[PDB]
Protein backbone atom coordinates (compact mmCIF):
# COMPACT_ATOMS: atom_id res chain seq x y z
CA UNK A 1 0.00 0.00 0.00
CA UNK A 2 1.24 3.88 0.28
CA UNK A 3 3.83 4.91 3.08
CA UNK A 4 1.62 7.58 4.14
CA UNK A 5 -1.94 6.79 4.48
CA UNK A 6 -3.99 8.64 6.52
CA UNK A 7 -2.42 12.22 5.79
CA UNK A 8 -2.44 11.65 1.82
CA UNK A 9 -6.18 10.75 2.36
CA UNK A 10 -7.05 13.68 4.53
CA UNK A 11 -5.06 16.25 1.98
CA UNK A 12 -7.30 14.27 -0.87
CA UNK A 13 -9.77 15.00 -3.29
CA UNK A 14 -13.03 13.46 -4.48
CA UNK A 15 -13.15 12.63 -8.31
CA UNK A 16 -16.65 12.84 -9.22
CA UNK A 17 -19.92 13.62 -7.06
CA UNK A 18 -21.33 10.74 -8.07
CA UNK A 19 -18.31 8.35 -6.62
CA UNK A 20 -16.70 8.64 -3.17
CA UNK A 21 -13.61 7.66 -5.50
CA UNK A 22 -10.90 10.11 -4.67
CA UNK A 23 -7.15 10.95 -5.11
CA UNK A 24 -4.41 12.38 -3.89
CA UNK A 25 -0.35 13.01 -4.21
CA UNK A 26 1.94 12.06 -1.86
CA UNK A 27 4.06 15.22 -0.77
CA UNK A 28 7.10 12.89 0.66
CA UNK A 29 7.25 10.32 -1.82
CA UNK A 30 5.79 11.96 -4.80
CA UNK A 31 3.79 8.30 -5.25
CA UNK A 32 0.31 8.74 -6.59
CA UNK A 33 -3.41 7.13 -4.76
CA UNK A 34 -6.55 6.08 -5.16
CA UNK A 35 -8.76 5.89 -2.11
CA UNK A 36 -11.88 3.91 -1.65
CA UNK A 37 -15.19 3.60 0.54
CA UNK A 38 -15.13 0.72 2.80
CA UNK A 39 -17.52 1.51 5.14
CA UNK A 40 -18.29 5.03 6.55
CA UNK A 41 -15.60 7.47 6.23
CA UNK A 42 -13.11 4.55 6.52
CA UNK A 43 -10.62 4.22 3.43
CA UNK A 44 -8.55 2.14 1.71
CA UNK A 45 -5.87 2.53 -0.60
CA UNK A 46 -3.40 1.71 -3.82
CA UNK A 47 -0.30 3.15 -5.28
CA UNK A 48 -0.91 4.27 -9.36
CA UNK A 49 1.52 5.08 -12.03
CA UNK A 50 0.47 8.17 -13.63
CA UNK A 51 -0.43 6.83 -17.42
CA UNK A 52 -2.96 4.30 -15.38
CA UNK A 53 -5.13 7.30 -14.13
CA UNK A 54 -8.36 8.89 -15.82
CA UNK A 55 -8.63 12.35 -17.63
CA UNK A 56 -10.70 13.02 -14.34
CA UNK A 57 -8.41 11.82 -11.90
CA UNK A 58 -5.48 14.26 -13.52
CA UNK A 59 -7.83 17.28 -14.14
CA UNK A 60 -8.83 16.89 -10.53
CA UNK A 61 -5.48 16.74 -9.22
CA UNK A 62 -3.82 19.43 -11.39
CA UNK A 63 -6.51 21.92 -10.94
CA UNK A 64 -6.93 20.84 -7.15
CA UNK A 65 -3.32 22.31 -6.76
CA UNK A 66 -1.78 18.95 -6.48
CA UNK A 67 1.04 18.59 -9.52
CA UNK A 68 2.51 20.46 -12.08
CA UNK A 69 2.02 17.79 -15.32
CA UNK B 1 -12.20 12.65 9.92
CA UNK B 2 -11.72 9.68 7.24
CA UNK B 3 -9.79 7.13 8.35
CA UNK B 4 -6.90 4.63 6.48
CA UNK B 5 -7.36 1.23 7.18
CA UNK B 6 -5.14 -1.13 5.25
CA UNK B 7 -6.76 -4.51 4.67
CA UNK B 8 -5.90 -7.15 6.99
CA UNK B 9 -5.35 -10.34 4.92
CA UNK B 10 -8.07 -13.26 6.04
CA UNK B 11 -6.97 -16.78 5.43
CA UNK B 12 -8.66 -18.48 2.62
CA UNK B 13 -9.90 -20.96 4.74
CA UNK B 14 -12.04 -18.73 6.96
CA UNK B 15 -13.86 -16.79 4.12
CA UNK B 16 -16.61 -18.36 3.43
CA UNK B 17 -17.72 -18.80 7.39
CA UNK B 18 -17.13 -14.94 7.50
CA UNK B 19 -19.06 -14.76 4.61
CA UNK B 20 -22.13 -16.56 5.69
CA UNK B 21 -22.24 -15.41 9.13
CA UNK B 22 -20.72 -12.32 9.70
CA UNK B 23 -21.53 -8.27 10.58
CA UNK B 24 -20.86 -6.28 7.72
CA UNK B 25 -17.48 -4.89 9.20
CA UNK B 26 -16.00 -8.54 8.61
CA UNK B 27 -17.84 -9.24 5.00
CA UNK B 28 -15.75 -6.03 4.12
CA UNK B 29 -12.66 -6.91 5.88
CA UNK B 30 -12.99 -10.67 3.75
CA UNK B 31 -14.03 -8.86 0.16
CA UNK B 32 -11.14 -6.55 0.53
CA UNK B 33 -8.84 -9.45 1.60
CA UNK B 34 -9.88 -11.47 -1.47
CA UNK B 35 -9.38 -7.81 -3.18
CA UNK B 36 -5.45 -7.20 -2.01
CA UNK B 37 -4.53 -10.90 -1.13
CA UNK B 38 -6.14 -13.88 -3.57
CA UNK B 39 -4.43 -14.20 -6.86
CA UNK B 40 -7.12 -16.94 -7.96
CA UNK B 41 -9.61 -15.13 -9.98
CA UNK B 42 -11.84 -18.09 -10.16
CA UNK B 43 -12.30 -18.73 -6.41
CA UNK B 44 -12.29 -15.01 -5.93
CA UNK B 45 -14.81 -13.62 -8.70
CA UNK B 46 -17.67 -16.38 -7.91
CA UNK B 47 -17.03 -14.93 -4.01
CA UNK B 48 -17.41 -11.20 -4.60
CA UNK B 49 -20.24 -11.61 -6.92
CA UNK B 50 -22.07 -13.97 -4.74
CA UNK B 51 -21.80 -10.59 -2.32
CA UNK B 52 -22.71 -7.99 -4.80
CA UNK B 53 -26.05 -10.10 -6.36
CA UNK B 54 -27.24 -10.79 -2.86
CA UNK B 55 -30.09 -8.55 -2.16
CA UNK B 56 -30.52 -9.42 1.80
CA UNK B 57 -26.98 -7.44 1.87
CA UNK B 58 -26.73 -4.10 2.68
CA UNK B 59 -26.19 -1.44 -0.52
CA UNK B 60 -22.87 -0.76 0.96
CA UNK B 61 -21.54 -4.02 1.00
CA UNK B 62 -22.97 -4.46 -2.11
CA UNK B 63 -21.17 -1.73 -3.85
CA UNK B 64 -18.19 -2.55 -2.24
CA UNK B 65 -17.86 -6.11 -3.77
CA UNK B 66 -18.22 -4.48 -7.26
CA UNK B 67 -15.45 -2.16 -6.24
CA UNK B 68 -13.45 -5.10 -5.24
CA UNK B 69 -13.98 -6.90 -8.71
CA UNK B 70 -12.30 -3.67 -9.81
CA UNK B 71 -9.03 -4.01 -7.73
CA UNK B 72 -9.18 -7.99 -8.81
CA UNK B 73 -9.28 -6.75 -12.65
CA UNK B 74 -6.41 -3.89 -11.70
CA UNK B 75 -3.63 -6.94 -9.81
CA UNK B 76 -4.75 -10.14 -11.42
CA UNK B 77 -3.30 -10.88 -15.32
CA UNK B 78 -5.55 -14.19 -15.77
CA UNK B 79 -8.44 -12.76 -15.23
CA UNK B 80 -11.50 -13.81 -17.46
CA UNK B 81 -11.96 -10.35 -19.15
CA UNK B 82 -15.43 -10.92 -20.94
CA UNK B 83 -16.80 -12.72 -18.10
CA UNK B 84 -15.41 -9.40 -15.81
CA UNK B 85 -17.08 -6.83 -18.16
CA UNK B 86 -20.22 -8.80 -18.54
CA UNK B 87 -20.35 -8.81 -15.28
CA UNK B 88 -20.22 -5.06 -14.51
CA UNK B 89 -21.92 -3.67 -17.59
CA UNK B 90 -24.53 -5.98 -16.17
CA UNK B 91 -25.31 -3.74 -13.51
CA UNK B 92 -25.39 -0.07 -14.86
CA UNK B 93 -28.99 -0.02 -14.64
CA UNK B 94 -29.39 -0.57 -10.77
CA UNK B 95 -28.34 2.30 -8.63
CA UNK B 96 -26.98 0.26 -5.38
CA UNK B 97 -23.95 -0.50 -6.95
CA UNK B 98 -23.68 1.64 -10.12
CA UNK B 99 -21.23 3.83 -9.06
CA UNK B 100 -18.95 1.44 -7.74
CA UNK B 101 -19.35 -0.79 -11.52
CA UNK B 102 -18.58 2.62 -13.10
CA UNK B 103 -15.31 3.10 -11.11
CA UNK B 104 -14.85 -0.85 -11.58
CA UNK B 105 -14.95 -0.70 -15.44
CA UNK B 106 -12.20 2.32 -15.40
CA UNK B 107 -10.19 -0.31 -13.45
CA UNK B 108 -10.90 -2.60 -16.07
CA UNK B 109 -10.36 -0.65 -19.24
CA UNK B 110 -7.15 1.09 -17.80
CA UNK B 111 -5.17 -2.47 -16.38
CA UNK B 112 -6.64 -5.23 -18.16
CA UNK B 113 -7.58 -3.49 -22.07
CA UNK B 114 -5.11 -0.62 -22.43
Amino acid sequence: GPSNGQSVLENSVQVKETSPRRVSVDPQTGEFVVFDRTLGDVYHGHVRAWKDLTSDMQNALVRGGYVDR
Amino acid sequence: TMRYQEPARIPNAEIDHVLASGNPEAIADACLSIAYYEDDWEWAFKRLKSVAFDLNRPDSLRSLAVTCVGHLARRIHDLDVAMAEEFLLSLGGDQAVASAASDALDDLRIFRMS
